RNA sequence: GAGUACGGUAGAGGGUGGUGGAAUUUCCUGUGUAGCGGUGAAAUGCGUAGAUAUAGGAAGGAACACCAGUGGCGAAGGCGACCACCUGGACUGAUACUGACACUGAGGUGCGAAAGCGUGGGGAGCAAACAGGAUUAGAUACCCUGGUAGUCCACGCCGUAAACGAUGUCGACUAGCCGUUGGGAUCGAUCUUAGUGGCGCAGCUAACGCGAUAAGUCGACCGCCUGGGGAGUACGGCCGCAAGGUUAAAACUCAAAUGAAUUGACGGGGGCCCGCACAAGCGGUGGAGCAUGUGGUUUAAUUCGAAGCAACGCGAAGA
């Protein structure tokens, strides 16, 4: 999440570059992560949930 | 409402100006289909303008109009705890309609002799943007401009 | 009365769900000037908009403006909006910006947070 | 069958020490000036005694981002930073060895999340109790601002959980298909082994559903149930420092309580669609005077009937 304008572009590259570095980096997932105190039992049901929706999206595939 | 089935209806029968803007102003000022008193009120209200000074009645009427329209106009919409007013531009056929509303309606609290010099002494008015009608056009513009927090 | 100059500042934009706080500073860390969404008008929920952030760094611009600073790096800190508008408006206000970081602190395991709301 | 000796693998299995990096909070200092914080909106609270923000330094405690996965290990409870030391089990291959040495298990013994208790340390964050601010008819709550025991460590006690796969342990058989974890072979493919997941034929089930990780077909042993309340309560016994735990009834009362599924209705559940339903407009009612119907009251009688929308200029198109 660093960027650097470089050679003159105009700042509508660096800014869209920027937001796109910052999507990839998980900046704002990590922010909301952490907000508040999520029990290891939530923790738990929403991993299970996750992979059963991910395996039964991947089977779907085919 | 739902349908988008209904077009708009056109009449143009303007008899001696040759002016649609001026019959949807008789219209305006009509009241239980008296169609003729208002165009006499109309007409009256023009030959004291053209005869209080050298100013022809209709460009004094159109540039009347014209620092009247409003620019942008306020929406409300809740959100659960407080209802916030957006603004949003008026649309080009809109503030026509909305400034002869106006208009008209505050030459009928105007509080002089009658409905035809009323009239007179709203359009001298307002074609140097003096009057309560204006008064009410910056207010809004005034209202909308410091809600622009929403504008979106 | 007493006055200085400086180029090549920093800029310092810490947004959050609630407010946004905008510091021109020069490269050691010295504030310059300052501005907030607070600070400019809105107090509320119109406080927390991009459009608050926007007024509240050219606000801060134009204070700094007075010792120069054609130069500008940007640091931006914070989850709330107005994490763009901001930095559009400082060339807006006339800069020309070297590059852009973004400095939120992430906890590795760090303290816990507090209790989930029931709303 | 069950065990032993020999190479090799995988692992948040356990215990004792040491060390990292990110972040929070407090303290000191420089820049700088009027807001910060919070909310559905606010307010309490923090700031011109200089806050928030930004930079440099220090102290201290706790939890280990990414890897991370229907992944792994453990009898279960459970176990996520890195390194060293001590240590248990599992899986895997060949050869040799002992020769039924096995399974289960009333009593009994031991391990057992969190909260809790005793003695002694520690104190960042969070947070029962508690105080203030809102909301409300009230609000001993949800929301906001703070905050103590506790959460952490050493030793000891407590012995309970929706301690769940709501499914006791051990052994043998019964079509297949697609993943994944730790190994072997044969020529990316095939075979096979111990775990971990999704489907599915038989078969089973009240149905839902299970289906080689059976709830199928069979053996060995143990625990438990006999309508709902009273009640896992009372009394006694044994444990505990205490909270309490464990074993465990009776009178009385009811004629049901219950599981799975079907049709409808409903929801401050979801997705589309419509209607003067909203939104954009015009004219009214509610105030005055009168007309008229109704309620109530009065009267010898004020004759019956119509009563939310769907009664009241209604039966009555004529007291
Ligand atoms: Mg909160
Ligand atoms: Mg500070
Ligand atoms: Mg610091
Ligand atoms: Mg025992
Ligand atoms: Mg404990
Ligand atoms: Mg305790
Ligand atoms: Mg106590
Ligand atoms: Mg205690
Ligand atoms: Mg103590
Ligand atoms: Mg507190
Ligand atoms: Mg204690
Ligand atoms: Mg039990
Ligand atoms: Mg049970
Ligand atoms: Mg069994
Ligand atoms: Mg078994
Ligand atoms: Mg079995
Ligand atoms: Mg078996
Ligand atoms: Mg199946
Ligand atoms: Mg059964
Ligand atoms: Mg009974
Ligand atoms: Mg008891
Ligand atoms: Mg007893
Ligand atoms: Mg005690
Ligand atoms: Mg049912
Ligand atoms: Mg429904
Ligand atoms: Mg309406
Ligand atoms: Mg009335
Ligand atoms: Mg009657
Ligand atoms: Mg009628």
């Amino acid at each position: 999440p660093a960027v650097k304008v470089k050679e003159n572009e105009p700042f509508d590259v660096a800014l869209r570059r920027f937001k796109r570095s910052c999507e990839k980096a998980g900046v704002l997932a990590e922010v909301r992560s952490r907000e508040f105190y999520e029990k290891p039992t939530a923790e738990r049901k929403r991993k299970a949930a996750a992979a059963v929706k991910r395996h039964a999206k991947k089977v779907q595939r085919e | 409402p739902r349908r988008r089935v209904a077009a708009k209806r056109e009449v143009l029968a303007d008899p001696k100006y040759g002016s649609q803007i001026l019959a949807k102003f008789m219209n305006h000022v009509m009241e239980s289909g008296k169609k003729a008193v208002a165009e006499r009120i109309v007409y009256g209200a023009l030959d004291k303008v053209k005869e209080r000074g050298k100013a022809d009645p209709l460009e004094t009427f159109e540039k009347a109009l014209d620092a009247i329209a409003p620019l942008v106009e306020v929406k409300s919409r809740r959100v659960g705890g407080a209802t916030y007013q957006v603004p949003v531009e008026v649309r080009p056929s809109r503030r026509n309609a909305l400034a002869m509303r106006w208009l008209v309606d505050f030459a009928r609290k105007r509080g002089e002799k009658s409905m035809a010099l009323r009239l007179a002494g709203e359009l001298l008015d307002a074609a140097e943007g003096k009057g309560a009608a204006v008064k009410k056009r910056e207010d809004v513009h005034r209202m909308a401009e410091a809600n622009k927090a929403f504008s979106h | 009365k007493v006055k200085k100059t400086v180029v090549d500042g920093i800029a310092h934009i810490h947004a959050s769900f609630n407010n946004t706080i905008v510091t021109i500073t020069d490269r050691q860390g010295n504030a310059l000037s300052w501005a907030t969404s607070g600070g400019s008008g809105f107090r509320g929920s119109r406080k927390s908009t991009p459009f608050a952030a926007q007024v509240a760094a050219e606000r801060a611009g134009q204070a700094a403006l007075e010792y120069g600073l054609k130069n500008l790096d940007v640091n931006v800190k914070g989850p709330g909006p107005g994490r763009e508008s901001a930095v559009r408006a400082l060339n807006a206000c006339g800069y020309k910006i070297a590059s852009i970081t973004d400095v939120t602190p992430i906890p590795h395991n760090g303290c816990r947070p507090p209790k989930k709301r029931r709303v």
